[PDB]
């Protein structure tokens, strides 16, 4: 050990307490002009703190306000240098700053239940995907229709080789009672297309906005669940002629207890309903889609689907 | 403590308490599972 | 010490204080060196892997508590009475309670005689009238327990819904019990709580299971624990027979809890739902964790 | 489709943050795979309807933690035995023990063991149970036979379309056609006969337009799904002959020669599962068995498959070339292999192995996740074969 | 059912003979009350006088018969017996050319 | 001593200094005689041979570390809090970090409870408030490791090439990880480094493997270690299914390093590559090896 | 004296001296006794 | 008779060959003088170089043959061989209809 | 390497000579197996002695004539001294198969 | 020294370390060697 080296040491930090290194710990003979500085860095070496010691004849005293050290995390590595006059700095101690204080894990961590979610669906790959769970008619009731005759992207609907109605539940649930759904939809022919929010695990009860198109039945309803394939109209219908590529936003506001549907970029709800007798809360945050057609051909089908927590 | 006693006898394996009849019956059961469905009914 | 109190309630209901304030008042004290008493015995499974062996899971083992007591009195006749009472406080078929009281509360373990006790010294015990009994008891359920929390919800409406507040303060998962009255269609929560034991941790976060419609007089006990059958009708009817390959799969994971929804429909005379939630711990005492 | 530029913009131009985002996504995919691998199985017991109707009726569920031990093999074209050991205090063990002496119950029980949320299923009939005593501790060891044992008890008479004790002409029944179609057709004809020969057989059973839509197939316990005679893509043909031989014995040689697989699935409509592609596929009852002959090896296909390879350049594609008389087949390597990847390999969440493009190579080295028990090779034995007798 | 009469009062051959019906119970939950009535099919008297392991003359009964619970070796032996007899019968029923 | 510092970071994020500067400030110190702690256990294999037995290979075994800690405080209630916190710092399912810091740097080992801890003396622990806990922990990955070396190369060109400097300063081989953006076809090095495990030592000196052509949005992670699947796409597509039996076979051997080449082709946007080189060691501290 | 030594090893059973050859031969002899009289003479 | 030649002067293949008659004795009361003469049927040369169990090249003779003392596995295998051959012969002797 | 070597025939003969070739055990390779005991891998090789060739040599009703044309009579019968007749049956079958 | 310890345990034979798995596998291998050549190819 020919060359002098630092002594590995540790520092203690507390939230709300002033950081202080007493003078009787940094002894030695310090001539006038000696300067001591303490440097705190992170795992990458970035300096997250620097302080100056009060060098005296035989002691060095450190005293910083708690706000100066509140940003220094546990595990941040420190380095104490003493510089005699007309000399290069000499490191006396180095090590780690541990925090001796009440520990709050819940403050730093965020639970998966306490996280807003946002889901997308494009149907451009011509496959259903693992995120949609068929309901009402069982496995294999869903399908993708190309709509190659017109310049349109593939849409999702019932398996018209077997069924004329179907439902699909988004595999994962939401994390809020309030929810926004944005659907870009195509009106190929006559049918009924339900956007379903606040659904239970088996889609027995839910709120929904139903777009119905036909020879003379182009309108929008607010529906409640009676099963994945059954529903009950609530309130009066609103006339609406769906065109190919139409974007509808179904927003359920929990604190308002109101499910509304806006068409395109309109700032006024196309339809609106409030005070529906449907359970809400944990276990009632699933979402999905449903289709019902008289003929075995696509009616109103969603090309693009989007869901997000909150309104 | 563990190294050099029963905790390493366990690593040795079936040196102390271990029975022959149960092992033979287990081997017979595995063979019976393998061969029973392919034996004829006659 | 006054920081720890150990009691026994026998198969016959006798109350003994083995350690702590008031120990030895019934004549029996607890000797040192008791084993497998604090931590629940767990064996961890390991399977071969590229860098040795890979973790494969854990299996909790039943507790095998070997301890010793000392039965003492001033006269041999009363000593014999005390020893007989201590032996009567135990059995093989039926279990007796062993309570530990600390600043963290009171937690009990149900224990039974694993083998015959080993009493007395080499000479006849009437000489000393102060003799030790070596007890080898076992806990089939290895978790220390507190009294389970019971919640009652009675409704007169045909259709109703409630939110049961549920929370797991222990360090191990617990299995819920439901007592549902009949008639009526019940929907009970089976939330995964993030548990991924069926590869559906996020899919079953808000999972609800619908019990079969109950006819009049068919009150059901719905116990989620693997030891008991899920559905038991009080009248012996096969209620599980009408339930179409469905079950309660998820316990209450530690540190998790919410207002679980219970729904009742088609109930001409209302209905009552009781939720029993056990409080299971792996240690006789521990500070709450979250 | 989050592009690199989009991810970098979301991370505000920090390459390290963007790559940590990508690493987190990869980690969550790996964690999903591990959870799927380590998921517990779902063991469920079902029974026949006590009144004698169709549809299996749910008895109960055995917990994996509540089992003592279990063993379930899946074999290629071979029946296998599943073994499940329970404590006798278990409620399903008690039910099974009371079953023989319960006069209100049918005596047949079906086990269904589901892995990966029902994606893999082992279903089979009860073979027996045994009350075994290990050191005065009693447990119930229950043995099931997998659902391929039905083909042992299905047999093909010389004339499956006519009453058996009256006239069975000719001496043997012979059906020739594409391999999958002919095997499936033999099985279906025998299923028709044993269900009662109630209706008239069309020329091609799997030409679904030939079957009337008013027909009810709900009482059938077994079904067979296959393509029609013209639509079958089996490259090779087959001739199957029988004189009261069991169906599995009839089809074993053809399955081995064509490298075909019999897949059975018990459709639990109580779980929402449905079936399609066979007559009466919409009205099938709960727990009805469906058979399908598949080409999982793809050895006889026009594009061939992988028969060999090396760890430094992957698999090597070969195609079968038939010599004089088509008795002999050799392998010719495709020097310029230009087979397109399956469309399934471009779908999110896909994990299966397509027959045309095998991908799974399991490597053993110093750091290996598997253990290799034994690898044995043996050369061919006899150059020539004689078959005959009387002509 | 397989039973071993160690020191029970039952006297094989005297109380019960081969082929005669007897009932038996097993102390397993759900079937305590049931009595499985089978005709006695096997009874073996065995003893070992060796110094190492010594067992007095003891009887083991097997009531009822089952092809399923038969050992694989015994199943193969019985099947071989039946196949050999059937092969002899077919060969003797062959019509000469 | 001040030449060595041992810490535990529990499953809950708690920080304990068991030895070194500032040890025992959280109430728990480390008792002597800790085993299977320094060298990674390895068993060597031997086949019968003409001169006895012939060397067949080596296998690294998982670490089974048995060590004792001592939890202490002036008053029994604070001792109980300390003991509960120490218990909460450990688990069977999830691993906690064990960091050793010396003049060679800080290396961590991930350890989990192999079985239940054995706490306290023969008498109740509140008498002393200074009690030992015997811990049998296990390291499924038995190598001490440091933070890996990470390098990034982004480009805008449709076709480009780069060289990553790589060097194994440890005593054990390490397995490289890549993070590759999409779209684009990548050529990744799989240099043997002269390793003769496949009898292709200098045959595979400059081996490069072509990843399958990634479609838009299919950013992949390519981990060469055997614990994990090689190709995993972030969008869930089965990239390895299109990779016809190919794999990364060779680890970075100790003492070996070079400028490994990475090639990108058919990338209209111009992609990015990240290389992660682990720092695995068989000992808590060791001088760098050349 | 007896409890805790060879006298309880005897209760343990075949943990100390017991060889596999005699057990295998005895099981083979039992199987041969069971199956030999029913094997055909051909 | 089963014999194991450990270090005996007998050299199998040289002194005695397969099919050649030889006598053997057993040291049992009442048969010491008797010499059982059988033609040698089997001779196996076996060795094990493993460190745990090292067994130098040793010869084991079996003189004479008996179906009674044959192992059950060997008996079943030989029976299966004969039955398969007889089945082939009967099937080829079948007369067509 | 034999199974995957395309330049080699797949049949192998072992000859074990005792006493300088006076005693000889010769046979064809039946199979081999790579077996692992405690991560230690060895190769066990099974050969069939040369008497197995007589299992694969069979006697048709008329060994001197083509088989798929006419094999008369129904069975082939040869009578003579024991050694000569056995050797003669074997030789005629070897002649036919060559 | 040798008489009365592990050196006489070796005389005892397979009392200490000895497993059933390889013994059963070796017995099966010997039986397979005996019976495999005589088993028919059918």
């Amino acid at each position: 050990m020919l060359s002098t080296g630092p002594i590995m040491e540790t520092l203690t930090l507390t939230v709300g307490s002033a950081f202080e290194i007493p003078g009787w710990k940094l002894r030695g003979e310090y001539p006038a002009g000696t300067t001591s500085h303490l440097v705190f860095t992170d795992a990458a070496g970035g300096t997250l703190g620097e302080f100056e010691g009060t060098v005296s004849a035989k002691e060095i005293h450190y005293l910083q306000a708690p706000d100066d050290v509140k940003n220094i995390p546990h595990g941040a590595n420190f380095q104490l240098f003493v510089t005699y006059p007309s000399m290069q700095p000499q490191c006396l101690y180095f090590g780690t700053a541990i925090r001796k204080e009440p520990r709050y894990p819940l403050s730093t961590v965020v639970s998966p239940e306490d996280s807003a979610v946002q889901y997308k669906a494009n149907f451009v790959g011509q496959y259903i995907g693992p995120m949609w769970k068929p309901m009402g008619n069982g496995w294999g009731s869903l399908g993708i229709h190309t709509h190659a005759l017109i310049s349109e992207a593939p849409s999702m609907g019932p398996n018209y080789s077997l069924f004329s109605s179907a439902a699909a539940r988004w595999l994962w649930s939401m994390n809020m009672d309030s929810v926004t759904i944005v659907v870009r939809v195509l009106n190929v022919g006559a049918g009924k297309f339900n956007v379903i929010v606040c659904a239970d695990y088996q889609m027995q009860t839910y709120l929904g906005i139903q777009f119905e198109t036909g020879i003379s039945n182009n309108k929008v309803h607010v529906i409640t669940g009676d099963g994945p394939l059954n529903w009950g109209y609530q309130g009066d219908a609103v006339n609406n002629t769906t065109a190919n590529g139409d974007v509808y936003t179904i927003k359920y506001n929990d604190l308002l207890d109101t499910i509304s549907c806006y068409k395109g970029t309109s700032l006024t709800p196309l339809i609106e309903a409030s005070g529906l007798d449907v359970p809400h809360g944990e276990g009632f945050r699933y979402t999905g889609l449903a289709w019902n057609t008289a003929l075995l051909s696509p009616g109103v089908e969603p090309t693009a689907w989007e869901a997000k927590d909150g309104v | 403590s563990s190294g050099g006693g029963p905790a390493v006898v366990n690593n040795y394996g079936d040196i102390h308490t271990a029975n022959y009849d149960e092992f033979y019956k287990g081997q017979q059961r595995r063979e019976a599972q393998q061969q029973a469905p392919i034996l004829p009914v006659r | 010490t006054d920081f720890l109190k150990i009691e026994l309630i026998g198969r016959d209901g006798s109350h003994w204080v083995l350690s702590g304030p008031g120990m030895g008042q019934q004549g029996v004290t607890l000797n040192p060196n008791l084993q497998q008493f604090y931590d629940a015995p767990v064996k961890t499974l390991y399977v071969p892997g590229p860098f040795g062996e890979e973790y494969a899971g854990k299996r909790v083992q039943r507790r095998e508590i070997v301890f010793s007591v000392q039965a003492y009195d001033e006269d041999p006749d009363t000593w014999s009475t005390v020893d007989s009472l201590w032996r009567w406080a135990w059995d093989y078929d039926e279990e007796s309670e062993l309570r530990v009281s600390t600043s963290d509360g009171t937690r009990f373990l149900k224990v039974r005689l694993m083998e015959e006790p080993k009493p007395y010294y080499e000479k006849d015990p009437h000489i000393t009238a102060d003799n030790p009994i070596v007890m080898t008891v076992t806990a089939t359920f290895p978790y220390w327990q507190d009294e389970p929390e019971e919640l009652i919800w009675t409704t007169l409406s045909t259709e109703d819904m409630t939110r049961f507040p549920v929370r797991n303060d222990g360090d191990v998962p617990v299995w819920l019990k439901w007592t549902l009255t009949a008639p009526g269609l019940w929907i009970l929560p089976d939330f995964s709580w993030g548990n991924d034991m069926y590869s559906r941790g996020r899919e079953d976060l808000g999972r609800t299971v619908a019990m079969p419609e109950l006819v009049a007089g068919e009150h059901v006990s719905v116990d989620s624990d693997p030891r008991v059958q899920t559905l038991i009708a009080v009248n012996g009817m096969p209620t599980q027979n009408r339930w179409k390959g469905n079950d309660l799969l998820y316990p209450l994971m530690p540190g998790k809890g919410a207002e679980i929804p219970v729904q009742l429909k088609n109930a001409p005379e209302g209905g009552a739902c009781k939720l029993t939630r056990p409080r299971w711990y792996s240690r006789p005492w521990s500070r709450p964790g979250v | 489709a989050n592009n690199w530029t989009d991810i970098l913009a979301a991370s505000d131009g920090d390459e390290w943050a963007a790559f940590k985002t990508i690493e987190a996504q990869a980690d969550e995919v790996r964690a999903g795979h591990q959870a799927l691998r380590r998921a517990k199985p779902l063991i469920r017991l079902w029974m026949n309807n006590p009144d004698g109707s169709e549809g299996l009726v749910y008895v109960g569920r055995v917990d994996y933690d509540d089992t003592i031990r279990g063993s379930f093999p899946f074999k290629n074209n071979t029946p296998s035995q599943g073994v499940l050991e329970l404590r006798d205090d278990n409620y399903l063990a008690v039910w099974l023990k009371q079953l023989p002496n319960n006069p209100e119950l049918k005596k047949n029980v079906v086990i269904t063991v589901d892995f990966y949320g029902g994606k893999k299923r082992w279903s089979g009939l009860l073979d027996k149970w045994t009350i075994k005593s290990k050191e005065h501790v009693k447990y119930l060891e229950v043995t099931f036979n997998d659902d391929l044992t039905m083909l042992q008890y299905l047999l093909c008479p010389p004339n499956p379309a006519l009453p058996i004790p009256v006239l069975q002409f000719p001496r043997i029944f012979g059906i020739a056609g594409p391999a999958k179609w002919a095997i499936s057709t033999l099985i279906f004809i025998n299923l028709f006969r044993v269900q009662g020969n109630l209706w008239t057989l069309p020329d091609d059973p799997f030409n679904l337009e030939s079957w009337d839509d008013i027909l009810d197939w709900s009482d059938w316990q077994c079904f067979v799904k296959s393509n029609s005679f013209l639509l079958d893509d089996s490259s090779v043909w087959t001739f199957l002959s029988s004189r009261m031989n069991p169906v599995d014995s009839i089809i074993a040689d053809a399955l081995d020669d064509a490298q075909l697989t019999i897949t059975y699935r018990r459709v639990l409509t109580d779980d929402g599962e449905t079936a399609e592609g066979f007559p009466g596929a919409h009205g099938i009852k709960n727990g009805a068995l469906v058979f399908e002959i598949v080409d999982n090896s793809n050895a006889t296909a026009l594009e061939g498959t992988f028969f060999s390879g090396t760890i430094v350049d992957g698999f090597a594609r070969s195609v079968l070339l038939y010599g004089g008389g088509f008795v002999e087949d050799t392998l010719s390597v495709v020097s310029d292999d230009q087979t397109l990847q399956p469309d399934e390999y471009y779908q999110s969440g896909w994990l299966a192995t397509m027959a045309k493009m095998p991908w799974l190579v399991v490597r053993d080295n110093e750091w290996t996740p598997i253990e290799s028990s034994d690898l044995s090779w043996g050369p061919a034995k006899n150059v020539s074969v004689i078959v005959g007798g009387d002509n | 059912h397989l039973m071993a009469l160690h020191d029970s009062w039952i006297i094989p051959g005297l109380h019960i003979d081969i082929g005669q019906r007897m009932g038996s119970t097993v102390n397993s939950k759900g079937v305590e009350n049931i009595v499985w009535v089978n005709q006695l099919e096997e009874m073996t008297a065995a003893w070992d006088n060796s110094a190492g392991q010594t067992m007095p003359l003891s009887w083991v009964l097997k009531a009822g018969k089952s092809d399923r619970a038969m050992s694989i070796g015994e199943r193969v032996a019985r099947l071989a017996k039946k196949m050999s007899e059937a092969l002899n019968n077919v060969g003797v029923h062959i019509v000469q050319s």
